[PDB]
């Protein structure tokens, strides 16, 4: 029973900062890498970033990169993503996604568990 | 990176026949590509992955196929519950996702 | 001459191809190689890391 | 032993898209190029597509000329035949065959080894 | 490409006699013809190649011959087995067969 | 079903240089070798350049020798044509034209397929 | 005299939690890393679970996890699986199993030393 | 991950003969595979680890080989003790076992 | 000194497996292709089998396709050939023949320096 | 906004030592390579060198192979130059560049985001 | 390693006009050249990158093409911000530059 | 593939005398053509390859020359130690053998 | 400045072991491969082997395969080259080589940059 | 692999005169051939590579040519540094050198 439950969402103005968070249960956190998966209408699903198991490497899409943090603290089994400097362009869902189903060495880099999603809007 | 094409952009079926979901992409993908399907209102669900690999626990009616630049997803007898959108994804080279496709009543 | 592509061309493989080593192959340090990190490296946990002392 | 067996037969309306395959054993699939031979009554064999033996060149048919698409997987031991845009002239029986015996530099383009086929039909 | 022809359309020959078979191209294919025998239900089994070589398994039965545009099959002594379509096929330029030709009781 | 588009047309001023580009789909694009062919009123239909299936051999007509340059990406499924140095004398429709209706060793160099044509207009 | 004692088997009715423990002799306990191992007729042996040395990483099949949780203890020589959420699926032979005959970097991962083990099934 | 078959399933042997076993992989499996003797009401032993080496206190007549994809176990002469369960694990990717093969008399 | 070494041979009944090991020594390994040549009484010099300096290709004659799998291991010296489903045809010495005497690209093919060979009897 | 400010430029005499340094900020230094790239009036733009993710790997043109030095610290986002043995023909302006936009496997060396570039001279 | 060079020197267009830029290389660099535009007192300016693709923020008026040895870079109507000196640069095989092609009033 | 013979079998020469040996192929082998001399109990040894290049340690006693179907082995004056039988090769297309042709004392 | 030096020279028996050492300074030496040229009076310059840039590969001159051995210790700079069973035909001017001037990919085998050489003399 | 052959042994040529000499390959090399300038006492010096392109530092005198299997090297005005032993060297296949060709005072 893998749970994956997004917060931090809700509305925000255009050059602000805001900080969404992932809680993750039901598997070793620890043992696997985080990504985060964007969704804009009209255009589908959009990737933003990845964090190794213990962190040490972070990897950003070209869209975000430069604005966005992403970080993990596997004592609380919990995600973050420290989004700075907001643009309109940002308005999206943002899923908390599990890579992989179990670990094969030749295949990593695909979503296997999914959470419900927490809607990010800017506006004024 | 690699850029994804879904084509058509809508199917209309009625259950109980084949339905064919073709995906393309602009350079060589070797093997590693995932469906996913998402119905309106929750987050998509991982059916596919490798290039023909099941998810545990989808039904042996999801088919893939597919390397390189042409990928499908065949279903062999299409039900009522599984209406929704399907998403490509390639993750070779960068993480792009399909523009998705959708299945729809006749 | 005809500008299309042989279908009648020999589709096996030969095995008359030479098997040996080529020494003649650059052996300097290619600079064209990408110096940016990997992002699709496997980011799990590897459990084949030898767990003894 | 070659034992070349295949699948994905059954009835399609015209307009849609069929998936044959074809598994191989009992031979170095990589080091040989497979065929696909259709047969229709009243009209006898008929030639469809070519692969090499690493996938490198594809040739297919005038009467299939960018309808099917040809493909083989090394690590599988499997051809696969994608036929998109049928038509009701395609009812046939499709083989699966291997080129030539053995390796022959000066005579290559016979099918030494056939399959059993399979019977794909296209009616409303 | 080549259109291939063969004569004539059925033969009646009892077991123990010779049977000829013969084969026409509309151009010239030097000496790339093969001669395959398929028995109803069966895939077509590959006989002679090339122009008169004998693939492994083949009994001294068969013999085949000729070059350029005219071929012919000869079976020296038909047994009981021998009866069934054979198809003549040329790989000089493209991958054209025969119509077949029926071998029959006599 | 083969289709053939070409762009690039418009009007250029004598001595500029201008690039038409030719998309091409519904065949296997790198296992056949393409025209382009002129037609200026008055003068009847003629012949400009030829590219191989995979680049290898450029042959162009006297009138255009040594302005004009063919080439090809398999990659893109597109052929080009770079018209440098132009003068009056090239003004007309140009054809993307595919040679021969099926692989014919012993006849090429008819065009089975052509496209719909683009007009370079040459003039001040 | 490395010696492998097994115990904490019985029945336990499914949705329940059982805990097996595994005491060990004859080598340097902290020294190396120690696997369960199932053992289920028709379907033969599947990996669970490893854990370190120094008990700092810990591994668990895809079947399991989230579910079990190994333990160890280098002040008694004693592995532990704490096993909630058992299902029927998991009736089988749970062998205590010890990594590699003796320390070497590029060889670990094989079973080298086995326990006689417990039974553990599950049902109503 | 890697999914391991073996064949035959069962091997009649006499003693005092030679018999062969074999693993075979998806996919490559370079040089990490073990061999493991497991009898009716015990626990498996340990033959031969890596892909050839063997452990201490096994015989010499216990002689594995194969690299990649395909690897064998033979028996220079069994003796009675020799009837038993063999099972096939790779430990280069994950951890997966083979469906196991028994040697039982002729 | 390049010094050859044949082992495994012996006798088996047909349809049994037997294996030949050839071990090499007097030059480096991993730069050059091996071959596996048959002497039967009778017939004469056989080809075999041929594996690529890493062991990427490897190719086999018609008599042993499919039955005879050829293979290498760079880090001990060694050349092995897997001899499965055996028949009466199969009985020869077998040698250990190295591909060439030196690196020549337009010239390979030709057995430099041949084991002391082995002998393979298949009978009841 | 990727930022990038070079610094260490100045006079010094022929056969001293320089040391360069280019500050980056507004994206993830750590996974991305950084390049010199040097302009002579006269001449034009020309590499310089080029530096890994990690530093692993140091490539260097052969105008300044075995004088120039380039270095980085991940921990301060800095890219370094050292210039030993500097000559008459180093006088030029040096930009801090970094490879790609984005990361693309098969594309890469390009220089996405310049830096303003820094005056070095060496005369008398 | 690989020598670039532009031509013409210099291009005088006036605005509203189309500009074409050439780039030639001595051996073939595939579809590895980047394009680079540098105004007086800046540094240059990343146009194109592979052989057409445009960099993010770059105008749809820069339009780009070429490969093998043949490289065009062609301004589709040049406004009064695109009067500077244009690079072309190959990364196939090492990192050479081109000497630069200005474009000026007419 | 090629289908090598040799001619004549046996050929009868007393020490000093000059020995010529033939080889024929059914179809062009161009200049890759290798001589092998096998001993009683012995396995063969590499004497030419290519048409006449001599293997290291060869005397220049042997010589050989030919082209496209006709290669022969000539011996200049054979000594005590040239007795035995001579293995002709072509690695053009495939690798095949000869027959072999046996020199004894006369 | 491209400095070569060589020692390890001197006077040897025949059949015994030599090893040759070479210091290399003034360029990036783990980023080029080198080379080791023989000079005999009376028959010319002659290679004797090669070493890729991290010694992943070695080819050696069939006079010297299985008795040299070549290798290199990039993080001293060293190129090395190990005689055994050392014959008269062996005696010669050694000379330590760089391959090419700079990375050309298309172009390299030449030895830009030569060693002073080292006589290595075998005699009784 | 490739012989390679230099024609004359010796060249006599009075300071100011121009002196060629001459490589020759028994097989095709292409453009893969590098001249050596050896002084006594010192070792050998780079002069051209490739097939004419010429080494930093090497002046303008010095001027290579030739391809496939004939290849000169040209002095044009010879002084009198440029009296040594030029060594040809082909790296097409293999690494083989020329014995050497002498220039001499006349």
């Amino acid at each position: 029973q893998v749970q994956l439950v997004e917060s931090g969402g809700g509305v925000v103005q255009p050059g602000r900062s805001l900080r969404l968070s992932c809680a993750a249960s039901g598997f070793t956190f620890r043992n696997f890498g985080m990504h985060w998966v964007r969704q804009t209408p009209g255009k589908g699903l959009e990737w933003v970033a990845v964090i190794w198991h213990d962190g040490s490497n972070k990897f950003y899409a070209d869209s975000v990169e430069g604005r966005f943090t992403i970080s993990r603290d596997n004592s609380k089994n919990m995600i973050y993503l420290q989004m700075n400097s907001l643009r309109v362009e940002d308005t999206a869902i943002y899923y908390c996604a599990r890579d992989s189903l179990f670990y094969d060495h030749d295949n990593s880099g695909y979503y296997g568990y999914w959470g419900q999603g927490t809607l990010v809007t800017v506006s004024s | 990176q690699i850029v994804m094409t879904q084509s058509p952009a809508t199917v209309s079926v009625s259950p109980g026949e084949r339905a064919t979901l073709s995906c393309r992409a602009s350079r060589s993908v070797t093997s590693k590509l995932a469906w996913y399907q998402q119905k309106p209102g929750q987050a998509p669900r991982l059916l596919i992955y490798g290039a023909s690999t099941r998810a545990t626990g989808i039904p042996a009616r999801f088919s893939g196929s597919g390397s390189g630049t042409e990928f499908t997803l065949t279903i062999s007898s299409l039900q009522s519950e599984d209406f929704a959108v399907y998403f490509c994804q390639q993750y070779n080279n960068g993480f792009t996702f399909g523009p998705g496709t959708k299945v729809d009543f006749k | 001459a005809n500008p299309n592509a042989n279908p009648n061309a020999n589709p096996n493989a030969n095995p008359n191809a030479n098997p040996n080593a080529n020494p003649n192959a650059n052996p300097n340090a290619n600079p064209n190689a990408n110096p940016n990190a990997n992002p699709n490296a496997n980011p799990n946990a590897n459990p084949n890391a030898n767990p003894n002392a």
